């Protein structure tokens, strides 16, 4: 059933397993038409299929051309985001297939069953976590390579950089999580805490900059004071 | 008119026949219900004063044989057997008739009720859902499962209702998973009516059945059938104009028929919101919609 707090640790254990967030696969701008009524313009979308043991992003690019001459586009987003996630499991060897999938959305729930009924075997989770997967498009590197799409595309990422090769996959998620966290909460705010000392840069093949672990240490304070104050005013407490 | 003679009455009984029923007391000089209308397939079923648990009964039609009740007091049941012997079987009614031990079918001439609710029920259809085939009549009780909750455990005893499952492959053509999901027309017209039912009236013959075993037996399984034959029709965007017409009719039937007190658990009210008010037949069903906005409000 649904994954919680309680049964946090099974997503670093060594069954196979893929978060799916659809927040950011249909996306639009809102504006005035010229005779004043509202109009939507869809903007280059994306699957986030996270594995939290191994950093592994399967970012799949939706392009607006897949929203042409489509109605009720937000349920279709849905169906969508279904469809591609069981191509993505089908393109996998039989090794490599989750045995769950984990969608950050209960609405994510019957569109994946309906599409993975030749997959009885994999189970499709919910999640009472709050998780904040929908900062992906924080990320500027995951951003740029979204809005310059001109097809359909698949972008394979470790979101983790090289973190395991000196943490657990649990305080990499956890790392990850606030960082996602503090990016959603105050972006400008989170992004001045990432690279306010020029001196520290992201490599060509990461993510996040290249922090030693003395670094991380107070990146991740710096983060947590930028969470809880945002909630003082959110709440005013 | 044709009689279904008891041999005896030696324990407390409430005997069901059809929608009427009758209290009869243990060693009560009961001999049985004559003036059963032709043309119809039947129900006679028993609820014991001393276990007002396991109703039980049995679906037969007269034109198929001499039936009769006999008290087994091994089992702990009445049971239907069928009388071979032709002249055996007229003489014993005959007798019962002449002394009046025998209760009378009380239809009303206006009274079109049991028809309305056997409409499409055949007794071929129900020795198939209920397979028993050494005997002409069937027996259904408050516990029997189905097929479809046995694979979700005796076989021999279980109600074979066609199994539907809106989330199944057979239910979704691969490449069609959105569509298929969100209109059932497929899965109605293509699967179920012209591939398994053959036709509406095999389809509306096991809807009724479903309804009269869940309402008569109050079994579960039964009641799980009815609702999803319904919310078949309801979620399909293309159904026949003459099935949603008869499809009124007979939901208003079983509607105006149902015990008041029993609504709260023979009425799912998922099923019912979502088929008179959000489905693409949510203005195709004006009588039941109507009937069940007067009766049961509450529920919607």
């Amino acid at each position: 059933g649904a994954m919680n707090s309680s049964n946090y640790a099974e997503l670093f254990n060594n069954d196979i397993k893929l978060f799916v967030d659809d927040t950011n696969v249909y996306r639009v701008t809102v504006h005035k038409t010229f005779e004043g009524n509202v109009a939507t313009k869809a903007i280059n979308g994306c699957i986030f299929t996270l594995n939290p043991k191994t950093g592994h992003l399967f970012l799949k690019i939706i392009h607006t051309s897949v929203w042409a001459g489509q109605k009720r586009l937000s349920q279709l987003a849905k169906w969508k985001t279904a469809e591609e996630v069981s191509a993505l499991v089908r393109s996998l060897p039989k090794e490599e297939q989750p045995k769950q999938i984990i969608v950050t959305r209960k609405a994510m729930l019957d569109p994946l069953e309906v599409h993975m009924l030749d997959f009885p075997n994999i189970a499709i989770r919910p999640t009472e976590l709050r998780l904040p997967f929908s900062a992906a498009m924080s990320i500027d590197k995951l951003s740029d390579v979204v809005m310059k799409a001109t097809e359909p595309q698949m972008v394979l990422f470790n979101i983790y950089d090289d973190w395991l090769d000196r943490i657990s996959s649990y305080t990499a998620f956890s790392r990850l999580t606030l960082l996602l966290r503090a990016l959603k909460t105050n972006e400008e705010s989170a992004k001045m805490i990432l690279l306010s000392d020029p001196t520290i840069t992201i490599k060509s093949y990461h993510l996040w900059p290249s922090f030693t672990d003395e670094q991380w240490i107070t990146i991740e304070s710096q983060m947590r004071d930028l969470i809880l104050t945002e909630y003082g005013r959110k709440y005013n407490v | 008119m044709n009689t279904v003679p008891f041999t005896s009455a030696p324990i407390e009984v409430t005997i069901g026949i059809d929608q009427y029923s009758f209290n009869v007391k243990e060693n009560q000089p009961f001999h049985g219900i004559k003036d059963i209308p032709i043309g119809h397939v039947h129900v006679i079923h028993f609820q014991h004063a001393d276990n007002s648990s396991m109703r039980y009964g049995y679906w037969f039609d007269c034109r198929m044989g001499n039936f009769y009740i006999q008290y087994d007091p091994k089992d702990g049941l009445y049971k239907m057997m069928e009388e071979r012997d032709g002249a055996k079987f007229e003489n014993i009614v005959h007798n019962f008739k002449e002394r009046q031990m025998m209760v009378s079918y009380p239809k009303i001439d206006e009274d079109d009720t049991w028809y309305n609710l056997t409409e499409f029920v055949q007794m071929d259809k129900i020795r198939k859902i209920v397979r028993k085939d050494e005997n002409q009549f069937s027996y259904v009780d408050s516990s029997m499962t189905t097929v479809q909750e046995n694979e979700l455990s005796d076989p021999a005893h279980s109600l074979n209702y066609t199994v539907i499952n809106f989330k199944s492959r057979e239910a979704i053509r691969p490449g069609h998973e959105m569509e298929d999901f969100l209109d059932k027309s497929y899965y109605l017209n293509t699967v179920m009516l012209q591939g398994i039912f053959k036709n509406s009236s095999n389809y509306f013959g096991e809807l009724q059945f479903a309804f009269l075993n869940a309402m008569f037996f109050g079994n579960y399984g039964s009641s799980l059938q009815w609702h999803a034959m319904i919310e078949l029709i309801c979620s399909s965007a293309t159904v026949p104009k003459h099935m949603l017409d008869k499809l009124d009719e007979i939901l208003y039937y079983q509607i105006k028929t149902l015990p008041e007190q029993y609504s709260d658990i023979l009425l799912n009210e998922r099923v019912w919101n979502i088929c008179l008010y959000s489905s693409f037949q949510k203005n195709s069903l004006h009588n039941t919609e109507k009937i069940m906005e007067n009766k049961y409000p509450e529920l919607l």
